[PDB]
């Protein structure tokens, strides 16, 4: 398995497991899961009431010092009752390390804005309002950031279609760019590509 | 102007259809021999309440809920249907 | 071998030609209907049937890695020639 | 406290920005997708799917392409259970119909039954 | 001629030989100006001044439940009892048998490939008939 | 009915409306909005153009791909007309000039070319032909425009008997020569008017009303062989019509009587230009011709078009003529004109 | 059924926020007609605001109407500040669209949609 297989870094796996135990026992009020992936990435799955207590820990604790907010992301998974999964990616420049803090919400629960911890989130979770519909309480300037100004709907939700519900064109009657219902001259051809044969037995779920 | 069809809905297993079942086991054949050209459509189903539909002339339908009746009450309601023709 | 409909419109190698009562001929009014006059179905009939002395022949169309995948063609039927699925070059066992 | 008591029905139709034509006049179909009989594998029959009724696909005048006016046409959502898809349809106001999962029944196979003494299940060849 | 829809062209309740009611789904839409069948009948009733009490497909299925409530419970075979009363009613009129033998209209594979208007309009079924005759 | 021309879709830009239209004169004021309202339904619009193709540029975003077919045509050449109409199922005629040029007169534009288009459309099998006359068309009219347009209405009715001939009164829009014309006599002087402009009555009709009327006449089989009169809802005298024009634009309105024998000498003073003339004596005769009342002809209300009054669209037309000091005032910040 | 609010404890504070938002739109509409130089009357824009408010009038969930107040304040900030243009304000006035078929008979005539 030498040339074509990725080598495994067991030292970083062990170090992130020990730091995950560390974080899970310092903050057991909010930490729900801790898991270390096979390519040695750490995930601290918390409760959405612990955004500000955990992230101010990792921003300030002398064994963490995750001073950089790399990315802030929601993921729509509709089969869960809390369909949105807010993902905080953190970089500790002191310990040369990265951590992932994951939490959850539905459409109607506010997640507390992390602009008091990392100011970088001031646009990112703003984008999460724009793309997913997650409201962030106590955000300084929360509005849309990427969509058009009169845009109804939230694009990166999976119930929102690929082409939207409207399309623009210029109209010389009203001398104005107008929105009409979308009609494609060619429909986006949906390809069913999933093989009926299992590829990975290690990821096999138990049956009902 | 007149009765055109009767539709009797019931369940195979529910107790509210029970007396309705007692109407068909005992008192249906001589009903059919009373009106051999009147369609009396029996429709059994899974979890329906017993119901008596009377379609009249020009598409008018009357609607009698036969829930928890005895067989005598079903007989009286159906003879009211046969004798009304309104 | 391109042919022409009674409207004057040329017929493609598919068999596509607009009807006389079809309004969509108006896109070719004052302009041209671009057809390719080299029909592949006409130009594969010009090829000679390759007489060989083997029972199972192989075709990659020429070029090796410049043609198509190498398929193996059975030549047991003395009634029918053996046609390649890709290139359409047909073969025959000469006995 | 810092929690409120909402006994109301969960309905976010006014928030998702979908127009009314694609809220009230669509029929979501919730179903386990049937196994393609061209294949023997059953991994595509594991999860539930929500699809929609197929609206009008017509022909482009220019190229003959399949033009459409349905935005919800290519939208197939994947759910882990039936009740999750029921909750997701009832959350967005989509009227739906649910097909049950159709599992294959357990067979009683026997290789020796191919060569019985007195039963009709003898194979005529092998 | 009122141009209707096909079975791959409408959502449509069909009942098999065992009483199980099932529904098709709209695979494609009907060609040309042809519409779904009960849509045509309901539009005809709106023109004729005798307007039918439905507007959508689910309301047609509510009327369809009103006439017989098993046509809306899909992939369920509802048990039908009461063979005894139909047997007693069958003994009233002493209808006499004919002298002909029981012969079905389909004896060979030739008589299989064309039964309805769809198979009679086919060229694959026509090649099947031409194959099995020679 | 052919299978490629069956109406499909929901009537959007990329749909098939089943309408194949040859719109003669689509490079003008009515043809702009006509090709607009056709191409948004998903129609095959054939535009025969006489002008530079640059002057047809604004007709290109109005529909989907391949839905506007531009082709050359000459009114003194039946070959190009038959080249244009031979595939259409409706021909619309919008050929017009307010002035007679060096090579064309009012008879070439209104009698010769419309009879040629209607005759060629008859002998090519086109079912529907729409001709656009003027409401004040009359044989004994003082203006040569309205005389030749009445003669052309007669010839189109006799050589294509199933034609829909439409009478607009005086069409206003952004690119008109009616409210823009009334605006632009703050340049020349004090907007002169025959008999103070109070012996003539007008009922101007909005252009999208005329466009919806043309399209609803295309879609109506009962509009075959009719004669429609498209007028706006309110009748105005010319005086307070011009006063409302100058009140929307907030210009100094100071009218004065100019007599009839002297306001045609001003008409010949501006038609000696080789360009598009600023005015002519024919335009003098037609601004000072009252819009006649023809109640026997059907109108916009019989095609389902609700007529838009001037007090909704006059701000849209006449915001362009304002100076900056009163440029942003609103639609309601004006007293309406007096109707009759 | 024990959920977390956004702003409103119940429907009273929620209706208060809807009411204040309609007050702000009603005060804003004359400026929106003026400085976008829209060619509509002020009454017509106020009736469009009343239509956009009555469209959501069937909601009984405090969190959903909290989000509707939030999105209405966002559109109001996009209208007070000139971040919308004339096109974005006139997109509430569906003017280039045809009147869609409403009865069964015309929907039957034009197509297949229920
Ligand atoms: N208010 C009005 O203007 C009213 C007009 N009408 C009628 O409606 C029609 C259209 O009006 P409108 O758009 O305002 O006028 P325009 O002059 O602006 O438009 C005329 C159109 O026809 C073309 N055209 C003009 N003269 C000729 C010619 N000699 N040969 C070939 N093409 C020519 C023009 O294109 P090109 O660039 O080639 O010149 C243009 O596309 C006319 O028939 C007019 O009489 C009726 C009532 C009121
Ligand atoms: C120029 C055009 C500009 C367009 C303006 C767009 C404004 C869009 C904002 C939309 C915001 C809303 O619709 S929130 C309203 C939803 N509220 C509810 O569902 C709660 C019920 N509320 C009501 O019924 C409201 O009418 C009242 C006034 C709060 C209570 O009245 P009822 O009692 O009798
Ligand atoms: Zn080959």
């Amino acid at each position: 398995t030498r040339p074509t297989v990725r080598p495994r870094n067991d030292v970083a796996h062990k170090q992130l497991s020990a730091f995950g135990e560390y974080v899970a026992e310092i903050l057991p009020k909010y930490v729900q899961q801790v898991q270390v992936s096979c390519f040695s990435e750490l995930e601290i799955c918390i409760h959405p009431d612990g955004v500000i207590p955990v992230l101010t820990f990792l921003r300030d604790h002398s064994n963490a010092q995750f001073k950089s907010l790399a990315d802030l992301t929601a993921v729509d998974i509709p089969t869960r009752q809390n369909r949105f999964e807010i993902v905080y990616n953190l970089l500790s420049l002191r310990f040369n390390s990265r951590i992932r803090v994951k939490t959850y919400t539905d459409e109607l629960t506010p997640v507390e804005s992390s602009v008091s911890v990392y100011k970088a989130a001031n646009w990112y979770e703003r984008e999460i309002w724009d793309m997913f519909g997650v409201f962030f309480a106590n955000h300084p300037d929360l509005r849309r950031i990427l969509t058009d100004y009169g845009f109804e709907g939230h694009p990166f939700r999976k119930d929102f279609p690929l082409s939207g519900y409207v399309e623009l064109r210029y109209d010389d009657e009203v001398k104005r760019v107008v929105a009409e219902p979308v009609e494609l001259a060619q429909e986006f051809r949906k390809f069913d590509l999933n093989s009926p044969w299992e590829a990975f037995p290690a990821y096999r779920q138990p049956p009902e | 102007l007149g009765l055109r069809e009767i539709r009797i809905h019931l369940c195979q297993r529910s107790p509210g259809s029970q007396g309705v079942r007692d109407f068909i086991e005992k008192r249906y054949v001589e009903l059919k021999k009373a009106n051999p050209d009147l369609p009396i459509l029996i429709r059994e189903c899974s979890d329906v309440q017993p119901k008596l539909w009377a379609r009249y002339a020009f598409g008018q339908e009357k609607n009698v809920s036969l829930n928890n009746f005895s067989a005598d009450q079903v007989t009286r309601a159906l003879e009211n249907v046969l004798s009304s023709k309104a | 071998g391109v042919r022409t409909s009674p409207t004057g419109e040329k017929v493609t190698h598919t068999g596509q030609v607009y009807d006389d009562e079809d309004y969509r001929r108006v896109r070719f009014v004052g302009r041209q209907k671009e057809v390719n006059e080299n029909f592949a179905i006409d130009l594969i009939a010009e090829q000679p049937v390759s007489q060989v002395g083997s029972r199972v022949i192989s075709c990659d169309g020429g070029g090796g890695a410049l043609g198509h995948p190498r398929v193996y063609i059975n030549l047991d039927k003395e009634t029918k020639t053996g046609t390649c699925g890709y290139c359409g070059l047909q073969f025959r066992q000469q006995h | 406290t810092q929690l409120i008591t909402v006994d109301e029905k969960l309905d976010i139709t006014t928030l998702t920005g979908v127009p009314e034509e694609h809220i009230k006049t669509r029929k979501a179909r919730i179903f386990v997708p049937a196994r393609n009989n061209m294949q023997s594998g059953v991994n595509n029959t594991k999860k539930w799917k929500m699809e929609f009724d197929t609206r009008e696909r017509w022909e482009n005048p220019l190229m003959g392409w399949a033009s459409t006016a349905d935005p919800l046409s290519n939208l197939v959502l994947t759910f882990s259970t039936k009740e999750d898809a029921i909750a997701f349809a009832e959350k967005n106001g989509w009227s739906y119909d649910v097909e049950e999962r159709k599992v294959p029944k357990p067979k009683s196979k026997s290789y020796g039954a191919n060569f019985s003494w007195n039963k009709r299940t003898r194979v005529s060849t092998k | 001629i009122l141009p209707g829809a096909a079975y791959t062209e409408k959502s449509a309740t069909y009942v098999n030989t065992e009483g199980r009611a099932q529904q098709t789904k709209v695979a494609v839409m009907p060609p040309g100006l042809a519409r779904e069948d009960w849509k045509i009948i309901r539009a005809l009733s709106e023109i004729a001044g005798m307007t039918l009490p439905y507007d959508t497909l689910d309301q047609v299925r509510n009327r369809l439940e009103e006439v017989s409530p098993n046509l809306v419970r899909y992939d369920d075979v509802e048990g039908a009892n009461y063979f005894q009363q139909a047997s007693e009613l069958s003994k009233l009129v002493n209808q006499q048998l004919l002298a002909d033998p029981l012969v079905p209209p389909q004896l060979t594979i030739k008589d299989f490939y064309m039964t309805d208007s769809i198979s009679r309009a086919s060229q694959t079924m026509a090649k099947c008939v031409k194959a099995v005759t020679e | 009915l052919h299978h490629a021309v069956i109406p499909h879709g929901k009537g959007g830009r990329s749909s098939v409306s089943g309408i194949v239209a040859t719109v003669f004169g689509a490079t003008g004021f009515l043809g702009r909005y006509l090709v607009n309202h056709l191409g948004r339904m998903g129609s095959q619009v054939i535009v025969p153009y006489r002008c530079e193709p640059y002057d047809t540029m604004h007709l290109r975003p109005m529909g989907d791909l391949g839905q506007i077919i531009f082709m050359d045509w000459n009114g003194r050449d039946k070959d190009s007309i038959r080249r244009a109409v031979e595939h259409s199922n409706v021909v619309i005629n919008l050929v017009g000039r307010e002035w007679e040029t060096k090579n064309f007169d009012f008879e070439d534009v209104f009698v010769k070319i419309p009879q040629a288009i209607a005759q060629v459309s008859k002998e090519a099998g086109v079912e529907k032909f729409i001709h656009i006359s003027h409401l004040n068309a009359d044989i004994k009219s003082s203006s040569k425009y309205l005389r030749n347009k009445a003669v052309g209405e007669k010839e189109v009715r006799e050589t294509f008997p199933e034609a829909t001939i439409i009478k607009p009164a005086d069409i206003f829009g952004r690119e008109d020569r009616f409210l823009n014309y009334f605006a632009n006599i703050r340049w020349f002087g004090g907007v002169p008017l025959i008999s103070l402009g109070k012996k003539t009555v007008k009922q101007p009709v909005y252009i999208v009303d005329v466009t919806k009327g043309i399209i609803n006449a295309i879609k109506d089989p009962d509009a075959r062989g009719k004669t429609f009169a498209f007028v706006g809802p309110n009748r105005y005298l010319l005086f307070d019509l011009v006063q409302y024009v100058f009140a929307v634009a907030h210009r100094p309105f100071l009218p004065y009587p100019m007599p009839h024998f002297a306001y045609r000498w001003i008409g010949r003073l501006f038609e000696i230009s080789p360009f598009e003339p600023w005015t002519t004596r024919d335009k003098v005769e037609r601004i000072h011709t009252t819009d006649r009342t023809l109640p026997h002809l059907p109108g916009l209300e019989d095609l389902g078009v609700q007529a838009t009054p001037l007090e909704l669209k006059a701000i849209e037309v006449l915001r362009r003529h304002r100076t900056y000091r009163w440029l942003s005032s609103e639609i309601e910040d004006v007293q309406p004109a007096k109707t009759v | 059924t024990s959920v977390k609010p956004i702003f409103s404890r119940d429907m009273n504070e929620a209706k208060r926020r809807v009411r204040e938002l309609y007050r702000a739109w009603y005060r804003e509409v004359p400026n929106t007609v003026h400085l976008f130089q829209l060619d509509i009357s002020v009454k017509q824009g106020r009736d469009k605001v009343r239509e956009m408010f009555k469209k959501n009038a069937h909601v009984t969930d405090p969190r959903v109407v909290d989000l509707l107040v939030i999105k209405g304040k966002m559109e109001l900030e996009e209208t007070i500040n000139v971040w919308k243009q004339r096109t974005h304000v006139m997109r509430f006035f569906h003017e280039t669209e045809a009147p869609r078929p409403k009865d069964f008979l015309s929907k039957f005539y034009v197509g297949h949609d229920p």
